[PDB]
């Protein structure tokens, strides 16, 4: 268990993919032509789990950029961290895929799909051991919704005894493309109950009503929420980036997914991005408030199966134990009782940039329910009236699919239903 | 907050002392299964001590001593009695007594009785004659309330906190007869609300201490402190300390309390015998508010703290 | 309270205290349930390579 | 002289073998390199520290150990460790990725690939044995590893050396010291698949060692160091009569007959004092009576439970420093008339004590001060059987519904091997409700 290959498809998923390299590559201190320049032997002692050492004691992240067009990732290439990627790492083709699952799923994808998979399996051949797959990808479009589905499944028949993990940019009204996304949305959320382990919602109706109400931006832009998202990403890998006492993908998957299809976590960070820095029952309050969570889910409207939780920081470990052991036992309620001792805290020394502390929360509650009910309800009014779905028959899919993926997902929304009683 | 869960729903003294506990609006209730727990109101058997103080930052206490109801049984009672040497048999408060099985004492008790019968001597079996459990001198001799030649017990509530300091309620029951006192129909011979439901002397066939108090004085010319309590407070601690050493929390990675129903009978000479040991007892209703009250207050807040006394403290 | 065999060295001695007198499988089956447990993870693969190939 | 070899498994296992091998060099006289200027037959010997270490030509002492872990971080430390020089190669053992806190990945999956190998290996320790007597096993319940690759380890040991005696030293989990939610799983299935091959184990409750570590040594945030060096005391208590002369416990066949009156109910409680830390300058020195009282406090235990609420089986007392019989017996007699210690009614009420004069040792600039005198017991009481209700209990909790039980059957395990192996241990709790009452 120790590399990890890293995969980021299409618009969403390679903007926050890159931010996260620049994010963490700083942290360990690489600078933009992958050359080492830190003070501490901390960044290096599992520096190996997401980079690669080439010769000249240079650093290369173990990356995969995907597109069904080139814009992105050209803007990615001529970006602040853009020639620390390996060039043959770039697979893209020139049709795009239109905001449409089929296009990403079953036609254009299908082309492409197999470049991606000889450089998978390139990546993976140079592996000591390798631990698994994450990758970036939002459920709204096309490439990374589609195509993005697509290659999990291709990675499961190829690797099936290798954990998946995947960041998922879930759509929303208020931040919108286009009006098809409840029907991407809806048809990638079945393929991800089937073939990932770990998922971390990641809500865009979240992430714009903290740039809204708590950062106090009137007009947040992609790159406000990507910030956002960033943060997220550094806050969830660091017990896999940095000695810990624990961790890797397969003890968090064994630890938080209690039954196999309920694996989709909700995420959270503190504080939310001056001088002054927080104390421990602000960062454990703030950790655990609806407002600082990244899926627009109340978690008082549900219950707690199971919680990690990362201190980030030179701080008290007596204060942060009386802190989490506080909130559990002033909001016990929220937790189910038939899992004891669901709640695992876990401290590092090393604060993020520009932090003196943080933390950073991964949950796995039932009222994550609320989420694809949302979508449910976008889905349905719609196919009610078979509204827009030309653009999907036109590429060979029928209708039946469509009813298929409305079923599974309220199938989810009810198993979910079933455990939060 | 604090935290405490219910596990009894048929008492009604902490059924009173959750309902105070929740009118303080520093506790609140948990479901009954929930083991983040800082008090539990636990059940009467069965009481699973052993999953208590495992519980990571979290102070837990519970309503019952592990280990009491060697006190509170009455053959484990008579056991205790005669085997502790702090009390030896040859106490003088506690009555002739024999446990006899359906070691076994039936030889022994056939052979003292064979010394008494000569002599009279009538006894009493629960859990004149020896032919026709727990078997103990029936006290022929009972101090008998005029007017209406009836009996009486007396029942005492003592609280026993988490560092052991014995607590008397200021405030006891007599339980009266209405039926005359017959030594040739068992109403007169037995003292029980149950048994008397009767309430023409006295409201409920209960007498409380002033009323009993200024009897005392205007007939037998004397107070019931000095004929009566220092007996019982005698009484009580001598119980208590007794198995001080085997039930006491006071290393213990959880912490007890409990309040306990002692039960005693008076002869006509002013001398209390010990009749029993509740450890589950109930109230009187003029009583339950204070009582309870003085529960949360000794008993819980001592513990968990908050934002003359009912007691009368036994020093040891 | 009787003390008994006691045995003194130059390095301790043990005695006791007295206070009061009284009142397998097989190698070829372990090898049959780990090949059966193994037989079980690659029926389960199978059947996910059958879905994965529909 | 006859040899015995320690095996140690998984994380838990290594580190506190580390710590243990560490305090026998200490103790004996042996240097980091292995060189012992205090034994004047060099390249053999038959003394008693020789069931423990052999000798090479060169007059390096090695131990009769093993250490097996399906990941290579833990044991790369005692490679590159202080005592480095002491171990060849082929006594270390690591496999590629672990078992990911899954019995059933230790058992099954990856069990059955390195079983041979470790086998083989513990096989050339044998056949540098003049009369083996057995095995010491050390590892934690929790751990994949741990549980899983134990329990095979010692099914097969039982197969391959059918006459050899059989000990286990095991970490109960803690969630204070807790790494994973599934850790009551593991526990109940090993000690099923344990129970009929183990002829005496050692438990060690981990919210034991960390309340002795905070309240007597004044750590706020006790570390595995400190827990494993406080560990390593006992474990040293316990097995220095093997290694030193004696007459007490001088075979492990021993421990079973002095401790161990039935097969199933072979968990002594060991209890251990005093324990006073280094950062006082000064501190009293206990006496014999006020150390032996303290082994009857519940707070010195290894696993807390009350005592005064069960029944004893066997008692021993194992005394290290400046100690003598008759304050011993004096000291007997008035916990006797101070405290409850009830025996079942078909077992004598004695004590069996043994005395080493050597005091302990403790590592130079650890956590735990020298003292004159100290004191382990070893009791066979139906009290420890509170650990086994706990932690049966966390088992039902997430068993009721099927919480993570689709990992298990992933790796080739069927449901009916958790009833049969919870039926087993509600059989164990029944045993200990008859002979306590
Ligand atoms: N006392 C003590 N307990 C430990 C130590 N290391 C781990 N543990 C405990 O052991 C349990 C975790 O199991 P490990 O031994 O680390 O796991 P493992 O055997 O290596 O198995 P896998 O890592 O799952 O392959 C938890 O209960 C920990 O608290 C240690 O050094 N000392
Ligand atoms: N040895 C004795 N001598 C005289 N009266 C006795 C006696 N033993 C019992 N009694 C009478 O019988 C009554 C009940 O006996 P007992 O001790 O069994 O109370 P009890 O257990 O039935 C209900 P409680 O919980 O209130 O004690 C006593 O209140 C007393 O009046
Ligand atoms: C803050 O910590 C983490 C942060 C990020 C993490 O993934 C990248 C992990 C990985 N995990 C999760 C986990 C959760 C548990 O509970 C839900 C648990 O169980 S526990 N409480 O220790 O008994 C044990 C573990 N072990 C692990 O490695 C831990
Ligand atoms: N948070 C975030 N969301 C994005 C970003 N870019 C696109 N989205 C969202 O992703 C969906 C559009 O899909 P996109 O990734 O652009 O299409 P693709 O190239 O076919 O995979 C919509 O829900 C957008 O709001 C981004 O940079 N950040
Ligand atoms: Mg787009
Ligand atoms: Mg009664
Ligand atoms: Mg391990």
């Amino acid at each position: 268990m120790r590399e990890i290959v890293h995969i980021q498809a299409g618009q969403c998923g390679n903007q926050i993919g890159a931010k996260f390299w620049e994010v963490i590559s700083d942290e360990h201190g690489i600078d933009p032509t992958g050359s080492y320049h830190g003070d501490s032997d901390l960044q290096l002692e599992r520096i190996n789990v997401y980079y690669n050492e080439a010769t000249g004691n240079k650093y290369v992240p173990r990356a995969i950029l995907v597109d069904l067009e080139p814009g992105t990732m050209d803007s990615v290439r001529s970006g602040p961290f853009g020639q620390i990627f390996r060039p043959d790492n770039f697979v893209f083709g020139q049709s795009g895929a239109g905001n449409n699952w089929a296009k990403g799923h079953y036609t254009e994808g299908a082309e492409l799909v197999d470049s991606v998979l000889d450089v998978v399996r390139k990546e993976s051949e140079s592996c000591d051991c390798l631990q698994g797959f994450q990758l970036t990808h939002s459920l709204g479009g096309g490439t990374g919704s589609g195509m993005g589905t697509l290659l999990i499944s291709k990675i499961r028949e190829e690797y099936p005894d290798r954990i998946m993990n995947t960041f998922s940019v879930m759509p929303s009204p208020k931040v919108s493309d286009t009006v098809v996304e409840p029907y991407n949305a809806t048809l990638s959320v079945h393929q991800l109950v089937e073939n990932t382990d770990e998922t971390y919602c990641i809500d865009n109706e979240a992430l714009y009503d903290i740039c809204f109400r708590t950062l106090k931006l009137t007009t947040p832009t992609y790159g406000d929420l990507n910030h956002l998202v960033s943060a997220t990403m550094s806050g969830v890998t660091t017990c896999l980036r940095f000695p810990g006492q624990l961790a890797d993908l397969r003890k968090l998957a064994v630890n938080m997914v209690p039954f196999p299809r309920l694996h989709f976590f909700m995420p959270g960070f503190a504080p939310l991005t001056q001088y002054r820095a927080l104390t421990v029952p602000e960062l454990t309050q703030q950790m655990f408030d609806s407002k600082n969570m990244m899926a627009a889910c109340d978690p008082r409207h549900g219950r707690y199966l199971t919680v990690a939780a990362i201190f980030r920081g030179r701080m008290s470990m007596k204060e942060v134990d009386e802190q989490m052991l506080n909130v559990q036992n002033k909001n016990s309620s929220y937790f189910v009782e038939w899992i004891p001792n669901n709640v695992k805290t876990a401290v590092c020394d090393i604060p993020p940039r520009g932090l003196k502390m943080s933390a950073t929360f991964i949950g796995n509650s039932t009222a994550i329910q609320e989420l694809f009910k949302r979508i449910s309800e976008q889905f349905t009014a719609m196919f009610r009236r078979k509204a827009f779905l030309h653009w999907y028959t036109g590429e060979g899919m029928d209708e039946m699919e469509f009813t298929e993926a409305e079923s599974n997902m309220n199938d989810l929304v009810s198993e979910y239903q079933q455990y939060q009683d | 907050m604090y935290t405490f869960v219910v596990r009894d729903e048929n008492s009604s003294v902490y059924a009173e002392v959750s309902r105070l506990l929740l009118a303080t609006g520093q506790w609140k209730r948990l479901r009954k299964d929930n083991p983040r727990f800082n008090l539990m109101l636990g059940e009467r058997n069965r009481l699973p001590f052993g999953r208590l103080g495992h519980e990571p930052g979290l102070v837990q206490l519970v309503n019952y001593y592990r280990g009491a109801d060697k006190l509170c049984r009455k053959a484990s009672l008579v056991k205790l009695i005669k085997t502790s040497p702090e009390l030896s048999e040859s106490c003088t408060w506690f009555p002739e007594s024999y446990v006899i099985y359906p070691t076994d004492e039936r030889e022994v008790f056939l052979a003292a009785y064979n010394r008494r019968r000569e002599g009279g001597n009538v006894w009493i079996a629960k859990s004149s004659e020896a032919s026709e459990h727990v078997i103990q001198k029936y006290l022929e001799k009972p101090l008998l309330l005029e007017p209406g030649h009836r009996k009486f017990d007396i029942r005492s509530w003592v609280l026993v906190d988490h560092l052991y300091n014995i607590y008397l309620y200021r405030e006891g029951v007599l339980r009266t007869s209405s039926e005359p006192y017959n030594s040739a129909d068992k109403t007169c011979h037995l003292t029980n609300h149950c048994i008397q439901k009767y309430g023409r002397y006295e409201e409920g066939n209960e007498m409380f201490f002033e009323e009993f108090n200024q009897y005392l004085m205007d007939a037998l010319n004397t107070t019931l402190e000095n004929s009566i309590l220092l007996q019982i407070k005698h009484i009580i601690r001598s119980c208590l300390m007794c198995i001080e050493p085997a039930i006491s929390t006071k290393h213990l990675h959880y912490q007890s309390f409990q309040l306990f129903g002692f039960d005693f009978m008076v002869d006509e000479e002013l001398k209390v015998w010990l009749i029993e040991v509740n450890g589950a007892p109930a109230c009187a209703q003029k009583l339950y508010a204070e009582l309870c009250q003085g529960i949360v207050d000794v008993a819980i807040s001592s513990v968990f703290p908050l934002a003359t006394s009912i007691f009368i403290k036994l020093h040891h | 309270m009787e003390v008994i065999e006691l045995n003194k060295c130059t390095s301790g001695q043990s005695f006791e205290v007295i206070l009061k007198p009284p009142s397998d499988p097989s190698l070829e089956e372990i090898q049959k349930k780990l090949e059966a447990a193994e037989e079980r993870r690659k029926y389960q693969e199978a059947e996910l390579l059958k879905h994965l190939a529909e | 002289m006859r040899e015995c070899i320690s095996i140690h498994v998984g994380q838990a296992g290594v580190q506190i073998g580390n710590a243990c091998w560490e305090l026998y060099c200490l103790e004996h006289g042996i240097q980091p390199d292995g060189q012992m200027p205090s034994d004047k037959t060099i390249g053999g010997g038959d003394d008693s520290f020789n069931t423990f270490f052999s000798e090479t030509g060169a007059g390096k002492h090695v131990p009769r150990a093993v250490f097996v872990d399906l990941e290579p971080t833990v044991i790369d430390e005692v490679r590159t460790g202080t005592y480095r020089q002491l171990f060849h190669p082929e006594q270390l053992i690591t496999g590629k990725e672990d078992a990911a806190n899954n019995y059933a990945r230790g058992h099954y999956t990856i069990g059955k690939e390195i079983i041979d190998l470790v086998l083989d290996r513990i096989r050339k320790l044998a056949d540098q044995c003049t009369g083996l007597q057995g095995f010491l096993v050390f590892h934690s319940f929790g751990g994949g590893t741990g549980s899983g690759f134990t329990s095979l380890l010692m099914e097969r040991l039982s197969v391959d050396y059918g006459k050899k005696s059989k000990l286990e030293f095991s970490i109960y989990p803690a969630p204070q010291v807790s790494t994973a939610v599934v850790e009551p799983y593991n526990s109940i299935l090993t000690t099923h698949t344990t129970l009929e091959h183990s002829d005496c184990a050692f438990m060690v409750d981990n919210e034991a060692i960390y309340d002795i570590c905070r309240r007597n040594l004044d750590i706020e945030r006790p570390t595995y160091t400190n827990l494993n060096r406080l560990i390593s005391q006992i474990v040293s208590s316990i097995t220095a009569s093997l290694r030193f002369d004696g007459a007490l416990n001088v075979d492990l066949t021993e421990f079973q007959t002095n401790l161990v009156p039935y097969p199933r109910i072979h968990f002594p409680l060991a209890t251990y004092a005093p324990v006073i830390s280094a950062e006082k300058a000064y501190h009293e020195q206990l006496s014999v009576a006020e150390i032996t009282n303290a082994c009857f406090e519940p707070a010195n235990q290894m696993v807390k439970c009350d005592p005064r609420h069960g029944k004893y089986m066997a008692c021993c007392l194992l005394y290290r420093g400046d100690v003598v019989p008759k304050d011993v017996n004096a000291a007997i007699a008035t916990i006797k008339t101070k405290r409850s210690i009830q025996f079942v009614d078909w077992c004598p009420t004695g004590f069996k004590v043994g005395i080493n004069y050597q005091p302990p040792t403790v590592v130079p600039g650890g956590d735990l001060a020298k003292v004159q005198r100290a004191v382990c017991m070893l009791s066979n009481t139906t009290a420890i059987a509170e650990a086994w209700a706990r932690l049966d209990h966390k088992f039902d909790l997430m068993y009721a519904k099927r919480a993570f039980v689709h990992w298990y059957v992933g790796e080739g395990m069927e449901e009916g091997e958790f009833s049969e192996a919870r039926e087993d241990m509600a059989a164990l709790e029944k045993d200990y409700e008859e002979v306590g009452v």
